[PDB]
C-alpha cells in the first residue's frame, strides 16, 4: 500500500499516514512512498522512505523543495510516527518442501503476528495437475484448516501439490505461506488419461509467429508416470506448425483458423484444440 | 543400473529422491569477461594550460 | 490465547484477551530428538553464533 | 519372504538401490542498539557505566537467539499430539467435560 508522510517542523516529528489519511496539526505533506516495497521489498522499511523524502525537502520551510545542505538530513533528531493501517509480520514461515511417503501424517506450522486481532486463517490446495488452482481445504472436516497448525493424516499420493495458509486480520490486511508436499509412491499408478493446459490454445498470426505458444501436458491421477510424449497428428499445416519437446508442445501460427494436434505416449491421447487468429 | 540421467533437463539422477536433486548442476569459471577502455582520441591532441 | 473461548466457567485454566475476548492459552511440551537440528550462523567459530 | 539368499551359481540376483534426500535452511539478520553522550558517560558516577551496558546488550541479543531456536524447533515439530479430546488449536479448552 501507498502511505503518505506529513512533517511537524517545530516538532520535527515525520507521521506516516495511509494514502487516504490525513493530519490538521501543523504538518505539511512532504510526500508519498510504497511501504512493501514494488522492488526490493525486504530490503528497506519506513524509515527508508521517510529519509528520501525529507531529503528532498527545505529544513527552513518543509512544504518547499531544497539542495544538500540546505534540506532535512540529520534523523536522529526527527522522530517517526506510524499511525497507517500496521502490516502482518510472519515470525515462522513455512517449510519450502515437506517429503512424506504414503501412510504417514503431515503437519505444517505457520506463525503470524502484528496487525490487528483477531487473526483468522485459511489453508488452501493446488493439485499438481498442470493447469490447476488453489481451493479451500474444509475447515468442517478438517478443523485444522481454520488455525495456524494444518494436520493432514496419512497422505496419499493425491495429497501431493501446493499448500498455502492466508491469515487476515480485523483491517483486512493478509500475509501468506505455501509448501510443496512431495509425496513418495512406492507402486505408481499406471496413466488414465493425458491432461493438455492451456487447451485450447488461441495464437494470433500477429502476435506469435515467432516464439508460438506452449502446452503443458501432465497425468491422471497426479504421480502416474507420463512417458514419452509424441505428436500422433500433426496440425493443419495450413493453420499451424507443432514440436513437443519431453512434456512441452510449441505450436506456432501460419494463417488463421482452427486446427488440432494430436498428442501420445503410446497407451493415452490427449487432443490440444489451436485457434489462430488474424 | 544407477544413471545420472539429466538432472537439468527434468530427468533426476537414480540416487536422487522425490525431494532431491543434484547440487552441483554446472561448474562456475570465476575468470569473467569483460571489455576493454574506449579508444580516445581527442584527449591526446590537448595541450594543457595550468590553471 | 490460541486456545477455544473461555466463559465463567473456567475451572481456573490460564487465559489471555484476544481483542477484547478470553481465549485459554496453549503450552507447549517439546521433545527433540537427538541430531535432529543446527543452527545457521555466519562466519562463526563453530561453537556459538559470530 | 524376501531375504537375499544366494546360489552357488551367483547370477544376477539380489540387486538393490539407494536413495537421496536434500534439506534446507536460510539466515535471518537481527540487531539493535542504543544511543548516548557524553556528558552521560563522563559525568556520571558509574565509571563503569558503558560496561555494564554492553554487557546487558551482549546478554539480551543471546537470549533473543535462544527465543528465535524455540519458537523455531516448536514451529518445525514432526508431529503434533492434542491433550484430551481436542483436535486443533482453536478446540484446545479448559473447561466442560473433556478439557485439554
Amino acid at each position: 500500500p501507498v502511505l503518505k508522510v506529513m512533517f511537524h517542523k517545530d516538532t520535527n516529528v515525520a507521521t506516516v499516514l495511509d494514502a487516504s489519511g490525513s493530519l490538521s496539526d501543523g504538518s505539511v505533506e512532504v510526500g508519498t512512498f510504497h511501504h512493501p516495497d514494488e522492488t526490493y521489498p525486504d530490503s528497506v522499511t519506513i524509515y527508508h522512505g521517510v529519509r528520501d523524502l525529507l531529503y528532498k525537502r527545505s529544513a527552513k520551510d518543509p512544504s518547499q523543495t531544497a539542495s544538500y545542505p540546505n534540506n532535512i538530513i540529520n534523523m536522529q533528531v526527527i522522530s517517526i510516527d506510524m499511525k497507517a493501517t500496521p502490516r502482518l509480520i510472519l515470525g515462522t514461515a513455512l517449510p519450502r518442501v515437506i517429503s512424506t511417503i504414503e501412510g504417514k501424517d503431515v503437519t505444517w506450522h505457520v506463525d503470524v503476528a502484528g496487525g490487528k486481532a483477531p487473526l483468522t486463517y485459511k489453508w488452501q490446495f493446488k493439485a499438481n495437475t498442470v493447469g490447476a488452482a488453489f481451493a479451500d481445504i474444509d475447515s468442517g472436516e478438517n478443523p485444522t484448516a481454520k488455525t495456524a497448525t494444518l494436520i493432514n493424516h496419512a497422505v496419499t499420493a493425491e495429497s501431493a501439490g501446493t499448500y498455502k495458509v492466508i491469515v487476515t486480520d480485523a483491517n483486512g490486511t493478509t500475509i501468506e505461506s505455501s509448501s510443496l508436499l512431495v509425496v513418495g509412491v512406492q507402486e505408481p499408478p499406471e496413466v488414465a488419461s493425458i491432461v493438455a493446459y492451456p487447451s485450447p490454445l488461441a495464437l494470433s498470426v500477429a502476435d506469435d509467429i515467432t516464439d508460438g505458444k506452449t502446452v503443458k501436458f501432465s497425468s491422471l491421477p497426479a504421480g502416474s508416470l507420463i512417458g514419452t510424449l509424441s505428436i500422433k497428428t500433426q496440425p493443419d499445416s495450413g493453420k499451424a506448425t507443432a514440436e513437443i519437446s519431453g512434456n512441452v508442445l510449441t505450436v506456432k501460427p501460419v494463417a488463421a483458423g482452427d486446427t488440432t494436434v494430436v498428442v501420445t505416449n503410446g497407451t493415452k491421447e490427449v487432443t490440444v484444440t489451436v485457434n489462430v487468429t488474424e | 543400473m544407477l544413471n545420472y540421467n539429466a538432472p537439468t533437463d527434468g530427468q533426476k539422477s537414480s540416487i536422487d529422491g522425490a525431494n532431491s536433486d543434484q547440487m552441483q548442476t554446472f561448474f562456475w569459471l570465476k575468470k569473467a569477461i569483460i571489455t576493454a577502455r574506449k579508444e580516445q582520441y581527442f584527449m591526446p591532441l590537448a595541450s594543457v594550460t595550468n590553471m | 490465547g490460541a486456545g477455544a473461548q473461555a466463559t465463567g466457567a473456567n475451572p481456573g485454566y490460564r487465559t489471555s484477551m484476544v481483542s477484547g475476548q478470553e481465549h485459554y492459552d496453549v503450552y507447549p511440551m517439546l521433545v527433540v530428538g537427538d541430531d535432529s537440528f543446527t543452527s545457521i550462523g555466519f562466519q562463526t567459530d563453530g561453537k556459538s553464533l559470530k | 519372504s524376501k531375504l537375499p539368499l544366494l546360489t552357488e551359481n551367483g547370477g544376477r540376483v539380489n540387486r538393490v538401490g539407494f536413495t537421496r534426500i536434500a534439506r534446507e535452511g536460510s539466515i535471518h539478520k537481527f540487531g539493535f542498539f542504543y544511543e548516548f553522550t557524553q556528558e552521560s558517560i563522563d559525568f556520571d558516577s558509574d565509571d563503569g557505566l558503558m560496561e555494564h551496558l554492553s554487557r546487558e546488550l551482549m546478554n539480551g541479543a543471546t537470549q533473543i537467539t535462544e527465543a528465535v531456536l524455540q519458537k523455531d524447533l516448536l514451529a518445525a515439530a514432526g508431529t503434533v499430539l492434542y491433550a484430551g479430546a481436542a483436535t486443533s488449536d482453536a478446540t484446545i479448552t479448559g473447561e466442560g467435560s473433556t478439557p485439554s
